């Protein structure tokens, strides 16, 4: 855990916009 | 243009002075003490003085005013980057910034302050870079300083590539005593605290209003970032020709970007005050905070300030939740709120004492201030969508980031 | 107390001692202050300042004290007369309008009560040139027969060869150390 | 005091010489004037250490006003130090020659800032580049004597964009007083 909010994994890239 | 780069103290001693041209004779700090007092105590006072025909532009430190005298007409800006890169880089190597280090630390100070700035021009401000040939526990310098990249030394290598990134947010709020919110800016921070392997070239997409109208999805909840601020590892050029974000990270904790939109929404806390100050016999709170944010958030840690009498004594608090504690240092209510969920509604009534007897002078009436701290909450909107963490050598890397929303100037005029 | 480990010491050696180098400019004390500490004829730029450097040979630590002889730098001699052991005065016979200078020189340097332990160690440098005069000479022109309580002993070092400076440092460890 | 320190610093020990070196920095950074013993630490300048020789040189450059006389021992230092494969003593030597407000040095380091100016040490090259403009605001006519206008100019047209920066600053001061 961690006061803030936890920490989430993030995308490489726009998928959706090639 | 600065000419000599001094540290000073809290009583008028030089903790340290460094001369970088020489134009300024060294015994002319002695006039920026009565100088600073002579200014502080006629409401003149400003961080740049003049000494004749030599100003003293400096800020002021924890416990030193970092004074930089000067003689022609230099740039005031460069002098006060410089200054402001020079506390960066002690507050890096030194985990505190007070006499303590600058009479304990002069081994390494000197060598920084002469590496950092020749003849007035500073060259090398990389803390991460410059701990590679300055150390206060020398090889040739690290080709980072010769090459493009100053700000990802080549060769770094982790047995994982972990970044974490915050993305925090700041709720600045100006209310008038009439009730109307005048200034309502949210200034957007990404801090990463990247830990790759190799110099990776971070490519970061959001959903940008900008980003979504070019690509022709300017319909779905893209933030509307007015000023985008990115560090110097992104690529300007880049970001301007078709709002593309690649940069490389540096290794530790940094500021990549900042953002800074207005916000047209109604107020995440709705603080309704009241004071039924009587004429020098008592005085009543009836402070009334309303949380307008999604009740699936919770603000941990709210602290609103209300700022009570100076002369307030035997003070009494019948609140309906959280603990209130009345500090006489900094002469206010200070409402503290463990955790707070959203939409919430806490009643507090004050009812302090006071002399008999008035003041000699005006007090003035300090805006009550929230500190406010909600995890997991973007106000903004706005999404990380993609980061392109692109290796020469080639890893699978996984990037991390949380999203902090807390208060900025969240003030609020009282009556 | 006791010196045991002194002993110890020199069992395997313990003194190193010092030594001066001065003289005029242009008389090939670089070259051989090189030769000694390296052993190639370096050309070298006219000494502005001075040369500090070691040798090691026959267990002794022979560091010099290279000076030039500049106008400018010859009153700047007095610096290193402060814990000084040796001394060795380099001399240039290819210049005759500059000899009787260099013998005032080393008179004036030689006029110190400062220096009395230093014993005297003349170079004949430049040993190339048939203009060259012998061991005696030389000495005979300089006076070292009237120098009292001095040990001076001439000796003529070639710089482009190499040659006579061994017998040079073997008679100023001799001059130096008093053992076996 | 004094007389112990000038002990210390005339021995043949680096541990006695570092912390003299040591203690003389710190008794200027408190407010002593430490002046007198300027010829004094000559002698202890030339040492392969280089945490000491950061101190000597910043001793000198701060100490150099008030004994220009006694500043004629060290132009030979600069001037074997200005050679030193290590980029690192080079740029010290480089940015401590500059700093030496001595008319009578000034003249000399010609020859070591036109050896250094197209030095293939890019740190080397942005020091020479400051230097430059240190030696024309104490002698704007020796730097024109010298010609050090076409070599800056030719410092734009190079590579190492942080050297091309420095050499931008130091033509525009040279161009601001001009
Ligand atoms: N041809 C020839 N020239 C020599 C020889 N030895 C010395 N010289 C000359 O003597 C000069 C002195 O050279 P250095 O030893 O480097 O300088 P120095 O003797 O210390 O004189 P200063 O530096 O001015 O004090 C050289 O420039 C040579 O031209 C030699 O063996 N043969
Ligand atoms: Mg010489």
């Amino acid at each position: 855990d961690r006061k803030g909010g936890s920490y989430s994994q993030a995308a490489g890239s726009d998928s959706a916009q090639s | 243009s600065a000419s000599a780069v001094y540290v000073l103290d809290l009583k008028g001693k030089v903790l340290i002075c460094r001369n970088y041209r020489g134009d300024v004779d060294m015994s002319e700090v002695e006039h920026f003490m009565p100088i600073l007092m002579e200014k502080e105590e006629e409401g003149m006072l400003s961080p740049i003085l003049a000494h004749g025909g030599v100003r003293f532009m400096w800020i002021k430190h924890n416990n030193l005013y970092l004074v930089a005298t000067s003689k022609k007409n230099a740039c005031v800006s460069l002098v006060f980057s410089f200054l402001y890169k020079v506390v960066q880089v002690f507050s890096e190597y030194f985990k505190e910034l007070e006499e303590e280090s600058i009479r304990d630390n002069f081994v390494i100070i000197y060598e920084l302050l002469d590496e950092l700035m020749d003849f007035g021009y500073p060259q090398t401000t990389d803390s991460k870079i410059l701990q590679e040939y300055i150390t206060q526990e020398a090889p040739r310098p690290p080709a980072t300083v010769t090459n493009a990249v100053s700000w990802r030394s080549e060769g770094i290598k982790y047995r994982k590539n972990e970044v974490f990134l915050d993305v925090i947010e700041a709720v600045n709020l100006l209310v008038s005593a009439n009730g109307n919110v005048l200034r309502s800016e949210i200034v957007g921070s990404i801090k990463m605290r990247v830990f790759l392997s190799g110099m990776p070239e971070l490519r970061l997409g959001l959903n940008d209003k900008v980003l979504f109208d070019n690509t022709g999805r300017g319909k779905s909840k893209s933030v509307e970032l007015e000023d985008v601020k990115f560090h110097q590892c992104v690529r300007l050029s880049r970001f301007e020709n078709d709002r593309t974000i690649s940069f490389i990270p540096p290794d530790g904790e940094f500021e990549l970007m900042s953002y800074r939109l207005n916000t047209h929404v109604k107020p995440l806390i709705w603080i309704e005050s009241v004071i039924e100050k009587h004429s020098h016999s008592r005085i009543e709170y009836m402070v009334k905070a309303k949380s307008q944010f999604k009740r699936r958030s919770t603000a941990n840690n709210v602290e609103i300030h209300i700022p009570v009498p100076n002369d307030a004594d035997s003070p009494k608090f019948k609140t309906t939740v959280g603990s209130v504690k009345w500090v006489p240092e900094n002469s206010e209510i200070v409402w503290s709120v463990k955790s707070f969920p959203g939409g919430k509604e806490y009643l507090m009534r004050a009812h302090f004492g006071l002399p008999s007897v008035e003041a000699e002078d005006k007090e003035g009436k300090p805006p009550i201030s929230v500190k406010f701290e909600i995890p997991y909450f973007t106000t903004s909107g706005i999404q990380v969508r993609y980061l392109k963490i692109i290796e020469k050598s080639g890893y699978q890397a996984l990037p991390w980031v949380r999203y902090i929303t807390q208060n900025g100037d969240y003030q609020l005029r009282t009556q | 107390g006791n010196i045991f480990a002194n002993l110890f010491k020199g069992l395997f050696g313990k003194k190193e001692m010092r030594i001066l180098m001065v003289g005029l400019d242009a008389a090939g004390k670089t070259t051989i202050l090189y030769k000694l500490k390296l052993g190639e004829i370096v050309t070298t730029i006219p000494t502005i300042g001075f040369n500090v450097e070691t040798v090691e040979y026959k267990n002794i630590s022979f560091t010099v004290w290279d000076v030039g002889g500049q106008d400018k730098i010859r009153p700047l001699w007095r610096h290193y007369f402060q814990n000084t052991q040796g001394l060795i005065f380099v001399v240039d016979s290819n210049d005759r309008e500059r000899v009787n200078e260099a013998r005032e020189e080393l008179m004036r340097m030689l006029a110190e009560d400062e220096l009395r332990d230093a014993v005297l160690l003349v170079f004949a440098n430049k040993q190339d040139l048939p203009n060259a005069m012998n061991a005696a000479e030389i000495t005979d022109k300089l006076g070292l027969h009237s120098l009292r309580h001095r040990n001076w002993y001439i000796q003529a070092t070639c710089a482009t060869s190499g040659d006579g400076l061994y017998e040079g440092l073997d008679w100023l460890s001799n001059q130096l150390r008093n053992q076996k | 005091e004094i007389f112990e320190l000038k002990a210390e610093l005339n021995s043949d020990k680096k541990e006695k010489k570092k912390e003299a070196v040591k203690k003389v920095i710190a008794s200027m950074t408190v407010g002593k004037d430490v002046s007198a013993l300027f010829p004094d630490v000559v002698n202890c300048m030339q040492t392969d250490n280089l945490e000491l020789k950061k101190l000597v040189y910043l001793y000198l450059m701060n100490y150099a006003k008030s004994q220009p006389d006694m500043a004629i021992m060290a132009v030979n230092t600069f001037v074997k130090d200005c050679e030193d494969p290590n980029p690192l003593i080079r740029a010290l030597a480089v940015r401590t020659m500059g700093c030496i407000r001595v008319d009578k040095i000034t003249e000399y380091l010609c020859e070591p800032l036109r050896k250094c100016l197209k030095d293939e040490d890019p740190y080397v090259r942005k020091t020479a580049a400051v230097c430059v403009a240190k030696l024309h605001d104490i002698n704007a006519q020796l730097v024109e004597d010298q010609g050090f206008l076409d070599t800056l100019k030719d410092l734009i047209s190079d590579s190492n964009p942080m050297v091309v920066a420095n050499a931008v600053a130091a033509l525009s001061e040279i161009a601001e007083s001009h």
